[PDB]
C-alpha cells in the first residue's frame, strides 16, 4: 500500500470552534496565574458523589465497581482535587494550585442518559507569591482566590457577583456563591476546617463554576469606548455600619444614587476595632464620578453626592 | 539639589542582580491534554473538525453502532462499565463518531478528530488504568482509500514523534473496520537497530486504523456503495508515556505537582 | 463554635486582582486571519522589512517608469533599498524560491511603510496581511471563495459584502471588496508577468492574490477614531483588548 | 462570478512554524504576567537610534524623511517603549507594563539590506500588586523585571 492523503471536495477550514478556542485561551490564563491543569478520575466513592452538589439531582452508580472508590460518578471535581491536594501536601509539597475543567454527572431517572455538565474547578493552598530575600510572602486566602474566579470573568468577557452561602463542606464565614446573570453558577470558598483537619491541609481554597453556562452566554466583539476627554472626581467617604452589611450593599445604595454621573466605587479600608462601637464597622469607599460629554464642576458633584449620602445614612450608614 | 541626590542615588543604590529574581508562577498544561492540542493542531490544519459527545454512552453508539452486535465478546459486561444492561461508560470515543455520522445524513465529506475519557473495566496499575484517554478519528467521503489512511498516519506519527519518523502497518481485526492495521513508529530514539523504548524492534505501535465497515457506513446512513471510510485511535496516556520516559500511568491521575509542574515548557524539534 | 464567627468574611470585598496583559488589536486581527488560512493548509510566511525595488516594485509588475516607485511617495534609503511599501516582495520571493512548482499558498502579515505624514486615518508605518494563491487551475471564482470567507471570518456572516471591478498593476482581472459600504480588501488574478517573472508557466499556473489591513479592519471594526492610538499604546487603550470575543447573538 | 474555493491536489497541513508557536505562547504568557502588546514605530530620531545598542553597528537612515522623530531604523525598542511609558505617566496612568516584540536594524553597508534582528523587549513601573483594604501594594522593582525575564526563560526551556 502506497501513501497518498485524502483531497476534500468540498473545500472547509479547519478550525476551533468559539466554545473551544474560549476554553484554550481560558486554561492559557488559568496557567499564566499559577495554576496547574489537573486530570482527575470521574468516578468517587457512593458517599462521596454528591459532595459540593447545588442541586438534589440523582447518582449514577456503575452496576459493577472495580472499587468502592470508583463506583459512582461524581456530581462535582472537588472531591478528587481535595484528595489531590491532600496527597501533594502529604508528601510535602505545599504550595498546590490545581485547576480541572471536567464533566459532572446528575442522574436522568432510570434508562436514560444522565445530564453531563461541564464544571471548571480548582483549588488553591500555601504561597501565591514568594521571595524570602526581601520579606515577600503571600498567602493564598479567599481574596486570592476569588482574584482567580475573577480574571477567568474577566477573560471570557463576563461578569461575576458573589454573596454569602452555605455549601456543607466549605467554611461557612468564608463561602461566597457567584452568579452571571443573576444565576448560580458555582461557589468559591475556604474548605471547612473540619474537612481541611481531616485532610492534613492548611486554608486552602476551591472553587467550582459551571462552566456550560458560562460558554452559554454570547459575549459578542468587545467594546472599545474612547478614552474619556475631561478628568473625573473621587471622593472618599467612612461609613459606619453594622458588622455584617456586605460592601455589596453600599456600594449598591451608591450606584442607584449616582444619577449620570457615579462611574465606579471601590471599598479601600474595612475597620472594626476598640475605635468604634461594638458590632459596628467602617468601611471606607472611594466615588469616581465621570461625565464623558463634560467636566465636572464641584458643585454638580455635590448635588448627586449629597444626595447619595442621605440614601446612605437613611439606609443606617452614619459617616 | 538634584545633582547631588542623583549622585547619592548612584553612590547608594547598587544591587546584587544574582539575587533571586521575584517569580511568577507558571502552571503547567497536563501532559496528555498537550499531546492531544498538538494532534488537533494537526487536523485542524487539513480541515478537520474537532468533535466532543458523551461519556456515558448507550450499547446502541458504544457497541451496535460500531457493528458489534448483541452477540459479541466486547459488549461482555465484565470488560466494560455498564450502569444498565443498556447504557455504559463509553469504552472509546467512536460513538461520538457514530452520532455525528448520523447525522450528515448520508452525505460527506466527514472528516472529525474526537478526543476525549474512555473508560475500561480494570484494576489500575503501571500500564492499565480504568480511565483513559482516546482520539479517535474518522473520514468519510466517495473515493476514500487505504493509502490516504496511511498518507494520514503518517502525519500523526511525524507530528507525535519527528519529521523523520517511519510508519509500520500490520495486518489485525477490529470489528468496526476492514481492512484494519496496527500501526508502529519507527524509534525515534535509536535511529535503527533498537533499543529499550522499542524493545529492540525498531518500531513502536501507537495506532490502530482501518477502512470503516460498510455495516457502520450503512447503520449511520450513509451509501457504502458510493461512500467509503477510514478511522483511527490512539492512546494519549501510552504515547505520553513512550514520549517522556512515564514509567507508570497513574502519574497521570494523581496530579503530584512534581509531576505536572515538569511540563511547563514549549518544545520543538532539535537537530 | 466562635471560630467559624470570628473567622467570618465579606466575601464581597475587592479580591486580589491577577492582572491580564492584552495583546494588541492590530494583533488580534493578525492571528484570526491567519487561523483562518491555516486551517486550509496555507502558510504563513514572515520576511524583510527593508527591501530591493526589485522584489517591492519590479518583480509586482511596476517597471521603472512607474509612479508608485516614486521617492516622494515611498521611504527609501537608497535608490535601490526601501523601506517595503507592502507584503507582496515576500510573496514574490517565496515564489522564485518554489522554482515553477506549485502549490504557493501562503498568507504573509507585517509592517509596511508609506512616505506620508501621519492624521488620523494615516500612518506611515501600519500593517498589512497579504496572502497568494498559485495552483494549475486557479480560477477568480477560487477567489471570490476566499475572500467570502476572510470576510466571514472578519465581520460575521451576515454582514454584507460588495465585490467591485478594479484595477491594480500585480493583478488582473482585479476586485475591491465593500463590507456595508466601506471598502477592506483588494485582491485579483495574479498577472502572468508576475507568475512569469518569479519563474512560474502562466500557461500551466495561475494565480490570486489580495490584501488588507488590519489598522483599517480594526478601526472600521470597533470605531477606533485614530489610527495613531494603536501606536501610542496609552494602556486605556490596549486593556479594552484583554477578552475573548464571540460570534455573538 | 460562482463562488468556489480552490481544491489543492498537493495536500499539506496547515500549521504555525515551532517559532511561530513559540512566539504565540510567548505572547500568551507575557500577558498572562499582565505586561500589555505594545506595538511601536520603527523609525526614530537619528539622535535616538543607536540607544542601548549592544552592539557599536551602523545605523540606518532614511532619503526623506518625513519627520525628524522618524528618520531613523532603531537599533533598540526601548526608545519608543520609554516614549511611550512617560506619555502614560504623563497622562496619569501610573502602571504600565509593556512588552514588544519587534526588529531593530542593523547597517551592513555600502548598499547592501541591513541585518533585521528581532527582539523581544519590555518596560515595566508602578504597581504589580494591589488590593487596598487588605494593605498588598507590591511595587515593580528590578527583582520583579528579572522574574519576568525568567518566566520567559522558564517558558521557552531556556536557561539564563
Ligand atoms: O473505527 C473507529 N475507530 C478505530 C478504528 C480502528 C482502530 C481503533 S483503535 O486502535 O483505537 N481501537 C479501539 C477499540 N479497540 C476495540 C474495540 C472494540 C472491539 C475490539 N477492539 C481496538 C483498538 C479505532 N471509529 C469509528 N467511529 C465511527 C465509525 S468507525
Ligand atoms: O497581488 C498582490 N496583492 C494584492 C493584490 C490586489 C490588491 C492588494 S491590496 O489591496 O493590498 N493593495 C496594496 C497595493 N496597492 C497598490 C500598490 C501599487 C500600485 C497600485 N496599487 C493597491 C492595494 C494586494 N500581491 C502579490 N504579491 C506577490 C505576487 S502578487
Ligand atoms: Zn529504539
Amino acid at each position: 500500500i502506497p501513501s497518498s492523503l485524502p483531497v476534500f471536495g468540498e473545500v472547509t477550514s479547519g478550525e476551533l470552534t468559539d466554545r473551544q478556542h474560549k476554553t484554550r485561551t481560558l486554561k492559557e490564563t488559568l496557567e499564566g496565574a499559577g495554576l496547574n491543569q489537573a486530570i482527575t478520575y470521574s468516578l468517587v466513592s457512593k458517599d462521596h458523589a454528591k459532595d459540593f452538589a447545588l442541586q438534589e439531582r440523582p447518582t449514577i452508580s456503575l452496576l459493577m465497581p472495580m472499587s468502592e472508590a470508583h463506583a459512582t460518578l461524581r456530581q462535582s471535581l472537588l472531591p478528587h482535587l481535595i484528595e489531590a491536594t491532600a496527597y501533594n501536601v502529604a508528601r510535602k509539597n505545599k504550595d498546590v494550585r490545581l485547576y480541572e475543567i471536567g464533566r459532572v454527572f446528575f442522574g436522568n431517572g432510570e434508562g436514560e442518559l444522565p445530564d453531563e455538565v461541564e464544571y471548571l474547578s480548582g483549588i488553591l493552598t500555601g504561597e501565591y507569591v514568594v521571595n524570602a530575600w526581601q520579606g515577600k510572602k503571600e498567602e493564598i486566602d479567599f481574596f486570592i482566590a476569588k482574584g482567580v474566579v475573577d480574571r477567568v470573568a474577566e477573560k471570557l468577557n463576563l461578569e461575576f457577583s458573589y454573596k454569602a452561602g452555605k455549601i456543607e463542606g466549605l467554611h461557612p464565614g468564608r463561602t461566597a456563591i457567584v452568579s452571571l446573570g443573576g444565576a448560580g453558577i458555582g461557589f468559591i470558598g475556604e474548605l471547612h476546617p473540619q474537612v481541611a483537619a481531616d485532610n492534613d491541609l492548611k486554608r486552602t481554597y476551591v472553587f467550582e463554576l459551571n462552566y456550560d453556562a458560562m460558554m452559554q452566554v454570547a459575549v459578542g466583539y468587545i467594546n472599545y469606548e474612547q478614552i474619556p476627554k475631561f478628568p473625573g472626581v473621587t471622593r472618599d467617604i467612612a461609613l459606619e455600619v453594622n458588622h455584617d452589611v456586605p460592601s455589596s450593599e453600599l456600594k449598591q445604595i451608591i450606584h442607584n444614587n449616582g444619577e449620570d454621573i457615579l462611574q465606579s466605587t471601590l471599598v479601600f479600608d474595612v475597620y472594626e476595632g476598640e475605635h468604634l462601637e461594638k458590632g459596628k464597622k467602617s468601611v471606607a469607599i472611594r466615588l469616581n464620578y465621570l461625565d464623558t460629554e463634560d467636566t465636572l464642576t464641584d458643585e454638580r458633584v455635590s448635588k448627586i453626592h449629597d444626595k447619595i449620602l442621605e440614601a446612605l445614612q437613611a439606609q443606617g450608614a452614619t459617616i | 539639589e538634584l545633582m547631588e541626590k542623583l549622585n547619592q542615588q548612584l553612590a547608594e543604590e547598587t544591587i546584587d542582580v544574582t539575587l533571586p529574581s521575584r517569580q511568577i508562577s507558571i502552571g503547567s498544561k497536563h501532559p496528555l491534554t498537550r499531546t492531544v492540542e498538538e494532534i488537533e493542531d494537526l487536523f485542524l490544519g487539513l480541515g478537520y473538525e474537532i468533535v466532543d459527545g458523551y461519556e456515558v454512552e448507550q450499547d446502541y453508539y458504544n457497541f451496535e453502532a460500531l457493528n458489534l452486535p448483541k452477540s459479541h465478546p466486547a459488549r461482555d459486561m465484565q470488560d466494560s462499565f455498564y450502569i444498565t444492561d443498556e447504557i455504559l461508560m463509553r469504552t472509546h470515543t467512536s460513538p461520538v463518531q457514530a452520532r455525528t455520522m448520523e447525522k450528515r445524513n448520508g452525505q460527506g465529506p466527514v472528516k472529525i478528530i474526537c478526543p476525549g475519557k474512555v473508560y475500561r473495566r480494570d484494576s489500575d496499575d503501571a500500564t492499565h488504568s480504568h480511565q483513559f484517554t482516546q482520539i479517535e478519528g474518522l473520514v468519510v467521503d466517495k473515493n476514500i482509500k487505504m493509502s490516504d489512511l496511511k498518507g494520514t498516519l503518517e502525519l500523526v506519527a511525524k507530528k507525535l514523534f519527528g519529521a523523520d519518523r517511519e510508519i509500520r502497518l500490520r495486518p489485525s481485526y477490529f470489528p468496526f473496520t476492514e481492512p484494519s492495521v496496527e500501526v508502529d513508529v519507527s524509534c525515534f530514539k535509536c535511529k535503527g537497530k533498537g533499543c529499550n523504548v522499542c524493545k529492540h524492534t525498531g518500531w513502536i505501535e501507537i495506532l490502530g486504523a482501518g477502512m470503516v465497515h460498510p455495516n457502520v457506513l450503512e447503520m449511520a446512513g450513509f451509501d457504502s456503495n458510493e461512500y467509503s471510510g477510514f478511522a483511527f485511535g490512539m492512546g494519549p496516556d501510552r504515547i505520553a508515556m513512550l514520549k517522556y520516559g512515564i514509567e507508570d500511568i497513574r502519574y497521570f491521575y494523581t496530579n503530584d505537582v512534581r509531576f505536572l509542574e515538569q511540563f511547563k515548557a514549549v518544545e520543538d524539534r532539535g537537530e
